[PDB]
């Protein structure tokens, strides 16, 4: 028995019931499954992951990564969410505050005095 | 246009930050923006407190310095290092009590959810002042004391505040806590309500004890029916009638039937051929009584002869046995018969360390390679019959799994031949520990531990086989012997300059022995040529007479030029006048004098240097 999943683009995907059970959002749904929050491009990647290294699977551009985080969370796939979130953490590791800002296109919202307050707080922990 | 990471639902940003474990990175993330500061503070799981929590700087930090999810709080490294923290003992009784209550309340403010605590603990009133805020959640406590036990305390008084108030306590780590064996026995036998629930016990006592006797271990075990992990030093010398023999081991097993980790060791002086009171039949009965055992260490100086049938019993009776360390067990694997024997029968072994097995041969290693097909870690220490042919065969057989090798003080295994014999796993070995004896990359080698005799040079290591180590990130160097060399001869630290990612060094001269100045110069010379050196732990040598271990001026001059240092820990002391020289290291952040050896000097200026260190504009 094989179950059908619908993306936001309209397109449909046929998957094994073992594969779709990996999403706890899908498992809760009791013709076929509409997923208005997941595009075809991203749903294909989810399905590919749900076939049961993944270091290769994570060799994607930044936009796709964050869309995959949103999908993994909208569906309830703990392992994919963990992998995608660990990958973002690895991007943060080893970067200066400016390099972090540049990578994720973050605006510095700190006052000069707030910045020094954070710095002074950080001093209370060994590195 | 906008930031995708900041457009994520805040719970997902928190989830991301929960995977960042490098502290400096967490700090940098908190500096990126307001939203990441909040996420970092909300997800930090552990913290080692830096500075003086008694100061206004700590006590009047804002509401924003708050770590709601923090589980592990380490207080053992607060400044000044090793001083009494929140003690009631006078160094006005109501002024002390009030200031202690405030500091404790502020610690609970910053760290509400603590389940695991490490604390430097000079006397028990420290514990009485810290526990009341976390007594509901405190599961694990680690105590540190390298100083003398206060002479006037009653037996067991060090542990009483923990045992009276902390109902959630499960794990007690006294590995680095100097007290008497009597203290442990008295506390742990007279607090049945606390003690019945304990699952983990480390009884190392700062390695400053002759070991627990039979009359001490018996009652401790009897009072701890729920133990899963026991680490203890024991008296195994059969010349004392209270030593640990067959009966004591069996009592241990039947009193603690749920043990999965059991590490017992014999403390020794340099000032060994006699047999232990432990027999093969005794061990057979012992293993039968421990069916859940996974991790077993028995590291003796006294011999257990013809040990093979006990290892066969271990395999049968403890089917989950994975990690095995044995010292002075003889005949562990003879390889004399058609069938595999002794330790070669233990098919589930993932690590094996054998010390002072005088009849272990190349044939033994060949057998071990075939029998123990899951071996990821292998060590031999003082096994004098093993040759490079045996190592080569072992490394070849265990090529699919073998990642960590230790070869120490094996007479027929000099360094050049030993490194050559490891050629079958040269591209796969992640960690290597060897002592150096003098006459195509190490692709995965991340970690290297070296042992030297006093005056011996490091330089020949490169041509002996370790010339290309592209991922080597940490090196540990320990020097043994009596110092009491041509003037341009140096140890040769600068010959490590060819290692491109070497970031972390332990240089331990504590047992290497004015004259000490020239030795420090000999060892430290060229340290500035290590361009990626980031973290240095340096243990100065002892002088036979004096209580302090001094970092002399030549050593200061040498370390000062290590431009890349972020972290510098000196396991000893230095003159106040030498301190400012370290400030010229441009990005140095963490620096501390840690006198973490027994007995620690009772100290009678660091705090002012510490403000000077924090005031510089170093990189984030």
């Amino acid at each position: 028995k094989k179950i059908v999943l619908k993306s936001s683009d309209g397109e449909s995907f046929e998957v094994e019931e073992a594969v779709a059970l990996e999403s706890q959002t899908i498992a809760h749904m009791v013709n076929g499954v509409p997923l208005p929050n997941v595009t075809s491009k991203i749903l294909a990647k989810v399905i590919e992951y749900c076939k049961r290294w993944d270091a290769d699977f994570m060799k994607i551009d930044q936009a796709t990564l964050f869309e995959l985080i949103l999908a993994a969370n909208y569906l309830n796939i703990k392992n994919l969410l963990d992998l995608t979130c660990q990958t973002v953490a690895d991007m943060i590791k080893g970067k200066t505050p400016e390099e972090i800002r540049t990578t994720f296109n973050i605006k510095n919202d700190f006052t000069p005095e707030e910045e020094e307050e954070v710095r002074r707080e950080n001093q209370w922990a060994f590195e | 246009s906008s930031s995708a990471i900041l457009d994520l639902p805040e719970p997902l940003l928190l989830h991301i930050l929960s995977f960042l474990t490098d502290v400096r990175s967490r700090h940098r993330a908190a500096l990126a923006c307001g939203r990441m500061r909040a996420a970092e503070r909300a997800t930090r799981s552990e913290l080692s407190l830096r500075g003086d929590p008694r100061s206004p700087g700590f006590l009047f930090l804002s509401h924003a310095f708050r770590f709601p999810a923090l589980e592990h709080l380490d207080l053992s490294l607060v400044s000044p290092w090793g001083h009494p923290l929140l003690s009631s003992v006078p160094p006005h009784p109501e002024a002390i009590s009030e200031q202690n209550a405030f500091i404790a309340a502020r610690l609970a403010g910053c760290f509400p959810a603590v389940t695991s605590l490490a604390v430097y603990c000079r006397d028990p009133t420290t514990l009485a002042n810290l526990t009341p805020h976390w007594q509901a959640s405190l599961r694990r406590v680690k105590l540190v004391r390298w100083h003398q036990r206060p002479p006037t305390l009653p037996d067991g008084a060090d542990l009483e505040p923990l045992l009276e108030t902390c109902a959630a306590l499960r794990e007690l780590d006294l590995s680095e806590f100097y007290c008497w064996t009597e203290d442990v026995v008295r506390a742990l036998t007279t607090h049945p309500s606390a003690t019945a629930a304990l699952t983990h016990l480390d009884l190392g006592l700062a390695a400053a004890t002759d070991g627990f006797k039979s009359s001490e271990l018996g009652p401790i075990a009897a009072s701890c029916p729920n133990l899963r992990k026991l680490v203890a030093p024991c008296l195994f010398n059969p010349r004392f009638s209270d030593c640990v023999g067959d009966d004591a081991l069996l009592s241990l097993a039947t009193s603690c039937p749920r043990l999965t980790v059991l590490r017992l060791s014999e403390p020794f002086e340099a000032a060994q051929r006699e047999e232990a009171a432990i027999t093969v039949a005794g061990l057979v009965a012992f293993f039968a009584a421990l069916p859940a055992l996974e991790d077993f260490t028995m590291d003796l100086q006294h011999n257990v002869l013809e040990a093979a049938p006990a290892m066969e019993a271990l395999a049968r009776r403890c089917p989950r046995i994975k990690f095995l360390t044995l010292g002075s067990f003889q005949g562990l694997c003879k390889a004399s018969w058609l069938h595999l024997d002794g330790v070669a029968v233990c098919g589930g072994l993932e690590s094996l360390y054998m010390k002072n097995c005088q009849d272990l041969t190349d044939a033994s290693l060949a057998a071990i390679g075939r029998g123990c097909r899951r071996l990821a870690k292998f060590g031999i220490h003082g096994c004098d019959l093993v040759t490079s042919a045996g190592i080569r065969r072992l490394a070849f057989t265990l090529r699919p799994t073998l990642k960590e090798v230790t070869v120490l003080h094996c007479r027929l295994l000099h360094t050049a031949e030993c490194l050559t014999a490891l050629s079958p796993i040269r591209d796969r070995i992640e960690s290597l520990e060897i002592n150096c004896v003098w006459n195509g990359s190490w692709e995965m080698l991340r970690s290297l531990s070296l042992w030297f005799s006093a005056g011996q040079l490091l330089s020949p290591l490169i041509s002996a086989g370790l010339d290309s180590c592209p991922v080597l990130e940490e090196i540990s160097i320990k020097v043994e012997g009596d110092c009491r060399p041509a003037p341009r001869t140096i140890f040769g630290l600068s010959d490590l300059a060819g290692f491109p990612v070497l970031a972390k060094m332990k240089l331990d001269l504590s047992e290497a022995v004015m004259d000490l100045s020239l030795w420090e110069r000999f060892y430290l010379h060229g340290i500035e040529s290590l361009q990626t050196l980031y973290e240095l732990d340096y243990w100065p040598p002892q002088d036979k007479d004096v209580h302090h271990r001094s970092l002399t001026l030549p050593a200061v001059g040498l370390i000062q030029r290590c431009v890349g240092l972020r972290k510098l820990f000196i396991h000893g002391t230095t003159h106040e006048h030498f301190m400012t020289f370290f400030l010229s290291i441009p990005n140095l952040r963490d620096m501390q004098l840690r006198e973490d050896y027994y007995p620690a000097p009772e100290n009678d200026s660091w705090l002012r240097f510490e403000v000077q260190l924090n005031s510089r504009q170093i990189d984030d």
